[PDB]
């Protein structure tokens, strides 16, 4: 093809998102076993003469929650970050650092991988010490975490190419996001990479003896709290960017876009003792400085809300709706590029009020570690985030490929984002439910039938949602299938625009792109934040390390 | 005026405000 | 025009909104601040860093004999000694006072566990060398189930305990 020739980061683009989507159909086919559990039916037995590696229920949720939440996060993260920017600039990636990444993300996984199927190291996607699991592992994870550093150089390229190209003018809205999107990530990576390399694989080599459990969860939560919002980001992206354009308007406002963005990179990594509260030997004052910047971290969220809802509102009159209501009827609920995203933004209402309780400090000791938290984030990540991310599939596939969607094509896409949605919604009700009845979480319930009695109903809620989220699954790998073996090529598909939208504009908006365009100021900003955080903490805990030997117990 | 965003943020307001007052009801009563 | 219109009253329901918004989170933060200053405040962990030897735990000190881990620290006041352990607690049971403070000071020989005690707002991480003390007075008579709910192996799913509070 000499559309690659022209455009080679069209196939790195693409080995990217495939990579992506085997990880999470393999990740999910855990899911509906999971729900099924968490319905009191023990389906394990079936599962592993089907699948005979798999030895415990807690392996299965390692897998889960591996391959979903970091691996198919990433590997699209990495896929919509770098390709948005390179073609609203009209200018090419670094290609030998392109497949680089890629090639750093496909061999971490292949280690990573080789553990968790021979079960030494069923520790969960948390893998909290001292649950000691297979060197490989930590290995694995490390070298495909630290892909992401390539990627944010080749943006960074990017920007700094462009803007050497164009002295005096503004950052690019969508060049914008990535720019501040990828900055907040390195920010925010530091601590995993911090407990990789100075406890987790020194102590799986044997070259020391204990780890310090409490210095542990620290550095990994410092991660933790905003590797969410690197994965949400992207969706918010394309929700931002793209989405008014298949909704049949324009978004209303690139300022208050803009704002949305900066104030995620100042706020979304000096946040983690929410993961904390019930941690000991950390001091409550740090506790609730911590949650109140939680709050603040909803603020972005809240904005979005009404940024996007207002785009909405507009394009349905600019499509005949009138009223309070007949503007939703007027959008275009036919292509289903616009409607996951959308229905994905609806469950991310209950989703996002449940994080605020989270949120709240003392609240937390109603919900922690209850049914209550999976219920939370199911709406989150795997609703909004992959309801869009197979959205993008209608749009995104033949942009890449030049193979096009038929009619039937796109009606079962239709099928498959309808039920998935529906699927998610009915297991938020079961598990939001079990969780206030005292149900823990990462737990094989259905082996003790006996032990949660008041809690029957919601169970009946999650078998539901396990057989409707089974025959969605089912579908999306025919439908993704039919797609991606398919013969027909229309090169001029491959040679369209992306479906960027145009924006509103107003007065203001100069005066204010300008401010949020001083980017080293705000990184130093978010850095700053970052010291004063978890700064006190880590010399208080560091000053008295406690560390203990390592378990293995499965 | 954008009478419909502004329904959908009140239905966001109100579920936010179910969500936290039903838990902060929960916690004084297991108090 | 329609557009510049649009733009300028969806900015001006905009900034209204955000200001709303800020309020809500500011009287949220006032209500976990009021309690912060009541009882209901003992089931936040202490900060102080407290370290034990998880190896010794077993043989040596106030963790060693189950049968003694409940001592009388003042006048209507009780300390608890827990260990919690695969897969399950000492001592079994905690049997307690109604009415009294009850201190709990629960660590672990060998990995994390969850101490999550049902119907009570008790729900705390359990490191080892680490000791977590939470403070608690029941206010009524009657078995309560401890929970283990962090992760902490195959016997995780059978892993309970039983306070016993006694009228
Ligand atoms: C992408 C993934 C995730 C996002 C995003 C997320 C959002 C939040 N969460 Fe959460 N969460 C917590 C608090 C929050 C807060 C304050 C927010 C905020 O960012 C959310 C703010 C969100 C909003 C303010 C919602 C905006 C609403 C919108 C945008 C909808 C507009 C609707 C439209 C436009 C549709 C209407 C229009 C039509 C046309 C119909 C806390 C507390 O501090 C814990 C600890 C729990 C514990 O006890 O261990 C936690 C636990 C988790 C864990 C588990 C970690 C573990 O394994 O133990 C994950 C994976 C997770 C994911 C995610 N979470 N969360
Ligand atoms: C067919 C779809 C899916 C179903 C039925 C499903 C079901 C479940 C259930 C019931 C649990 C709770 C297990 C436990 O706490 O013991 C769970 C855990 C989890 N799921 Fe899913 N899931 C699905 C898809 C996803 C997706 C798309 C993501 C991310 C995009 C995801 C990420 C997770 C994570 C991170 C955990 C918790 C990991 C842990 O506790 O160690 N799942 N899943
Ligand atoms: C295992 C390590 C070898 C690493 C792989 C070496 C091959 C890299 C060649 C390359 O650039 O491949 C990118 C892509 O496949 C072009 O179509
Ligand atoms: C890309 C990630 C690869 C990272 C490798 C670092 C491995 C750590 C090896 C550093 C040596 C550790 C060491 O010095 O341990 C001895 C210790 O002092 C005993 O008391
Ligand atoms: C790529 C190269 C990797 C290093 C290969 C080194 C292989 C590691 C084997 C040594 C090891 O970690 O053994 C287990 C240890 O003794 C108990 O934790
Ligand atoms: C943005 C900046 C954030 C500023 C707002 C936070 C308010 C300040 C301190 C609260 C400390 C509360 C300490 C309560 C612990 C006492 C307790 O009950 O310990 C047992
Ligand atoms: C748990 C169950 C929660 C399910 C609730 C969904 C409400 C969302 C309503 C939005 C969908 C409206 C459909 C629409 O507008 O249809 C137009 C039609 O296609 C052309 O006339
Ligand atoms: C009632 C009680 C039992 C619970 C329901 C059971 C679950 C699923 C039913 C299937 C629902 C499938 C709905 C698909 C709607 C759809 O795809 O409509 C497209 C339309 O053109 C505009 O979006
Ligand atoms: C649907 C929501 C149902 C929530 C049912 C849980 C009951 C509950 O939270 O009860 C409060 C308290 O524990 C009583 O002592
Ligand atoms: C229509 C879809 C679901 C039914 C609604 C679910 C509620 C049905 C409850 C039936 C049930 O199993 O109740 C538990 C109990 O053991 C019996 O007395
Ligand atoms: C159709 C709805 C699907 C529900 C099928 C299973 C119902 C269920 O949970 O049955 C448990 C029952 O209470 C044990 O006798
Ligand atoms: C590893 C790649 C480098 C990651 C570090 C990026 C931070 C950086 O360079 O910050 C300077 C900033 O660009 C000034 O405006
Ligand atoms: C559809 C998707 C979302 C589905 C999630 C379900 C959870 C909903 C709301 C939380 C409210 C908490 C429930 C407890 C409220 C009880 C109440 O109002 O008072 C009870 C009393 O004060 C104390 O025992
Ligand atoms: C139960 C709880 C209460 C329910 C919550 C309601 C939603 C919250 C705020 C409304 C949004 C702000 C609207 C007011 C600002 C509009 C404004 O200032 O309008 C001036 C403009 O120039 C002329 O259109
Ligand atoms: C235009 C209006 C502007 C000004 C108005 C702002 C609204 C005030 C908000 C919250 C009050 C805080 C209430 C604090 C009292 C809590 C007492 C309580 O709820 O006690 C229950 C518990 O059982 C005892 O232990
Ligand atoms: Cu001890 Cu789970
Ligand atoms: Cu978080």
């Amino acid at each position: 093809s000499r559309v690659y020739e022209a455009y080679p980061e069209k196939k790195a683009t693409l080995y990217f998102l495939v990579l992506g989507f085997l990880a999470l159909i393999v990740g999910s086919l855990f899911g509906p076993f999971q729900a099924l559990n968490y319905g009191n039916v023990d389906a394990y037995p079936l599962l592993k003469r089907l699948l005979p590696f798999v030895q415990s229920y807690y392996q299965g949720l390692t897998l889960h929650g591996v391959l979903n939440a970091i691996v198919f996060t990433q590997l699209f993260a990495q896929a919509i970050m770098v390709y948005l920017p390179a073609r609203e600039l009209n200018m090419r990636p670094n290609m030998g650092l392109m497949w680089l990444s890629w090639w750093m993300a496909f061999i971490g996984l292949v280690v990573a991988a080789l553990p968790l199927l021979a079960n030494e190291a069923t520790v969960l996607y948390t893998f909290y010490p001292p649950l000691k699991g297979h060197w490989a592992f930590y290995l694995g994870a490390s070298v495909f975490v630290l892909s992401t550093w390539v990627s944010i150089y080749i943006v960074l390229d990017l920007w700094r190419r462009w803007k050497a190209a164009n002295p005096g003018k503004v950052t690019p809205l969508v060049t914008y996001m990535a720019v501040v999107f990828w900055l907040m990530w390195f920010l925010a990576s530091l601590g995993l990479v911090l407990e990789a390399v100075l406890f987790l694989l020194p102590w799986s080599f044997g070259l020391v003896e204990g780890v310090d459990p409490l210095v542990a969860r620290t550095l990994f939560w410092w991660t933790g709290h905003p590797i969410v919002y690197f994965w949400l980001l992207p969706a918010y992206a394309i929700i931002y960017t793209i989405l008014p354009k298949q909704a049949g308007g324009k978004l209303v406002s690139d300022p208050m876009a803009r704002l949305a963005f900066l104030l995620f990179l100042l706020l979304s990594t000096p946040v983690g003792f929410h993961h904390q509260f019930a941690d000991p030997g950390i001091d409550p004052t740090w506790k609730m400085i911590h949650s109140v910047l939680t709050l603040f971290v909803a603020v972005p969220s809240l904005m979005t809300a009404f940024t996007v809802a207002a785009s909405l509102e507009f394009a349905g009159r600019l499509r005949g709706g009138r009223g309070l209501f007949g503007w939703i009827r007027a959008l275009p609920w036919d292509n289903p590029a616009f409607v996951a995203p959308v229905l994905g933004l609806l469950g991310f209402i209950p989703g996002g009020a449940g994080g605020i309780v989270n949120a709240s400090f003392t609240l937390d000791y109603v919900v922690h570690n209850t049914a209550w938290v999976p219920g939370h984030f199911h709406l989150q990540v795997a609703s909004l985030v992959t309801l869009t991310a197979m959205g993008s599939l209608y749009w995104l596939l033949p942009n890449l490929t030049g193979k096009p969607i038929s009619d039937a094509q796109r009606r079962l896409g239709l099928a498959v984002v309808w039920l998935w949605f529906l699927g998610m919604m009915i297991m938020a009700v079961g598990l939001h439910w079990a969780g206030l009845l005292n149900v823990p979480r990462r737990a094989y319930i259905a082996q003790v039938p006996d032990a949660y009695p008041h809690a029957a109903v919601p169970m009946v809620f999650n078998v539901l949602a396990g057989i409707v989220l089974l025959v969605a699954l089912l579908l999306f790998i025919y439908g993704l299938f039919s797609v991606l073996l398919s013969r027909e090529r229309k090169p001029e598909l491959a040679e369209a625009p992306l479906p960027f939208a145009e924006v509103i504009s107003g007065p203001e908006d100069r005066r204010l792109v300008l401010a949020m365009d001083r980017i080293g100021f705000w990184f130093a900003v978010a850095a700053i934040l970052v010291v004063l955080a978890y700064g006190p903490t880590l010399v208080q805990l560091f000053g008295h390390l406690n560390p203990v030997p390592g378990w293995r117990l499965w | 005026k954008p009478k419909g965003a502004l329904a959908v943020i009140l239905v966001l307001t109100l579920t936010i405000l179910v969500f936290w007052l039903g838990v902060y009801a929960v916690f004084f009563a297991r108090g | 025009v329609d557009e510049h219109k649009a733009h300028k009253a969806i900015l001006a329901y905009e900034k209204g909104w955000l200001a709303f918004s800020l309020a809500m989170l500011f009287v949220f933060i006032a209500l976990i601040a009021y309690t912060l200053a009541t009882h209901t405040a003992g089931v936040i962990p202490a900060g102080k860093l407290e370290r034990v030897d998880p190896t010794t735990v077993r043989q040596e000190g106030p963790w060693a004999d189950p049968a003694q881990a409940v001592v009388q620290t003042g006048p209507n006041q009780y300390t608890v000694y827990v260990l919690a352990f695969a897969f399950g607690y000492q001592p079994n049971p905690i049997e307690v006072p109604q009415g009294a403070e009850i201190v709990f000071k629960i660590t672990s020989p060998d990995v994390i566990h969850g101490f999550h005690v049902e119907g009570t707002n008790i729900n705390v991480e359990v490191l080892p060398g680490e000791v977590s003390t939470v403070r608690y007075t029941f206010k009524r008579p009657g078995e309560y189930r401890i929970i283990c709910n962090q992760y902490c192996g195959l016997g995780h799913q059978n892993m309970f305990g039983t306070i016993v509070v006694k009228e």
